[PDB]
């Protein structure tokens, strides 16, 4: 992540993030809402930045000082550049939101009011069908690359090398490879959970809430879509194992 | 210290994120509880042994059949969460989550926990529950499922008070050491 964006989603909370002089002039039910509305982006940007290790210090650093077999490298890390790009666009959008938002003079007093109708964008036309399409290869695709980690890792000494180098630091103490990919399968069902919460609090304006359910809606029938497209490829799996499902 | 890897499972109202959230801090939040969990790499030592325990929630994959069982592979130690103000929560554990859970870990040590366990004596939960003829469930009652179930053991705990969370974790953390 970048610095700026770090500091503003340093504090626990919207109600900790604000300046205590601007918080106390918001309603409680503004408060709450803007709190789960600061966690959901907070947790989009630590995912784009779980997605930045996988591509630049995992797989890049890999292509970079490794020799491993071709298609090694894909099968690890297998569609990040896709997910790198859907993810950080949606953060893009999240966060410029949020900027247009502050009031002036001030880099972290704001509230965000339409949160809905961008979600609601994020997950219909074509960049649901991109999620869902990425998703569904990367979580089919997901024990084979837990499988291949450990093979190589238990075998190959520079690639244990590198792997012990580059997870020494405590800033990677919960990123290694595999938590990574788990990390990602499990974002997708995070946004029910953080949307249903912000929709508790967003009675006020009815085009919100309207707005607001709408989005569950999409992600859920998104997850049902992914659910149902997933089945686990194997390293020479047999074709009659496969037709014998 | 040797790494070890910890799942929590159980219906969406059993409180596992919440006993996640308030281990790993070592604290119930006073500001903002939060919605979710992500991941957590807890440090500790149990009976003189260093572990780094690895602890996942599964909040969120209840109704997705194909992507839950990705949060099992590798799997240590597993807490089994039910909420003692909910019997509806213990119900399920026999025939859903236990079957599911013994076919994705086999071997992997059971620990049944009964989350919320201040509510036993809470008098709005004694009344909620009495309009559908029931009570708050009874340690033998968790006793019984646990033992029933084949769990490593049954522990109570409150993510509210604290009471009970570090000795579940401790325990968990043994649970993964043994053979
Ligand atoms: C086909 N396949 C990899 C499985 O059925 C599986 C096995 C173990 C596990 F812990 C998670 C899963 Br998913």
């Amino acid at each position: 992540s970048m610095e700026m964006d770090e500091k503003d989603f340093a504090a626990d909370s919207w109600s900790l993030a604000v300046d205590s002089s601007f918080l106390q002039q918001h309603k409680k039910e503004v408060m709450k809402q803007q709190d789960v509305i600061y966690e959901l982006i907070q947790t989009e940007l630590h995912h784009v930045r779980t997605l930045k290790i996988m591509t630049r210090l995992f797989r890049t650093g890999m292509l970079e000082e490794l020799h491993l077999e071709p298609g090694v490298v894909q099968g690890l890390f297998p569609c990040v550049d896709e997910l790198s790009d859907i993810h950080t666009r949606f953060l893009s959008q999240l966060l410029e939101r949020r900027r247009q938002a502050l009031c002036p003079g001030s880099t972290r007093n704001f509230v965000i009011h339409r949160l809905g109708d961008l979600l609601i964008s994020q997950f219909s036309g074509p960049s649901a069908e991109q999620m869902c399409k990425t998703y569904s290869e990367f979580c089919s695709r997901h024990s084979k690359a837990l499988k291949l980690y450990k093979e190589l890792y238990a075998r190959d000494k520079r690639f244990q090398q590198f792997i012990r180098k580059v997870t020494r630091p405590a800033v990677l103490k919960r990123h290694g490879v595999q938590e990574c990919i788990l990390l990602v399968t499990q974002r997708i069902t995070k946004y029910p959970l953080l949307i249903s919460r912000i929709l508790q609090h967003s009675h006020g304006i009815e085009e919100e809430r309207q707005d607001l359910t709408t989005a569950l809606g999409l992600v859920k029938e998104l997850l049902s879509n992914v659910d149902e497209g997933i089945y686990q490829l194997e390293k020479g799996a047999r074709l009659q194992e496969i037709y014998n499902r | 210290a040797i790494r070890k890897k910890l799942v929590i499972v159980g219906d969406g109202a059993c409180g596992k994120t919440c006993l996640l959230i308030v281990f790993s801090k070592d604290q119930f939040p006073e500001v903002y509880v939060p919605t979710v969990f992500e991941n957590y790499v807890a440090d500790i030592e149990v009976d003189g042994k260093q572990v780094e325990l690895a602890l996942w929630d599964t909040a969120g994959q209840e109704d997705y059949d194909r992507l839950r069982p990705l949060s099992y592979p590798d799997t240590d130690v597993i807490l089994m969460c039910f909420s003692i103000d909910s019997p509806d929560s213990l119900e399920n554990i026999p025939e859903k989550w236990t079957p599911e859970v013994k076919h994705f870990c086999p071997n992997v040590p059971i620990i049944l926990v009964g989350n919320k366990k201040d509510l036993r004596n809470d008098e709005h939960t004694r009344r909620e529950l009495a309009k559908m003829k029931q009570e708050p469930v009874k340690p033998e009652e968790g006793r019984d499922m646990a033992n029933r179930i084949g769990a490593f053991g049954y522990m109570e705990c409150s993510a509210k008070t604290k009471d009970g969370v570090r000795e579940v974790f401790e325990m968990a953390t043994r649970a993964a050491l043994q053979a």
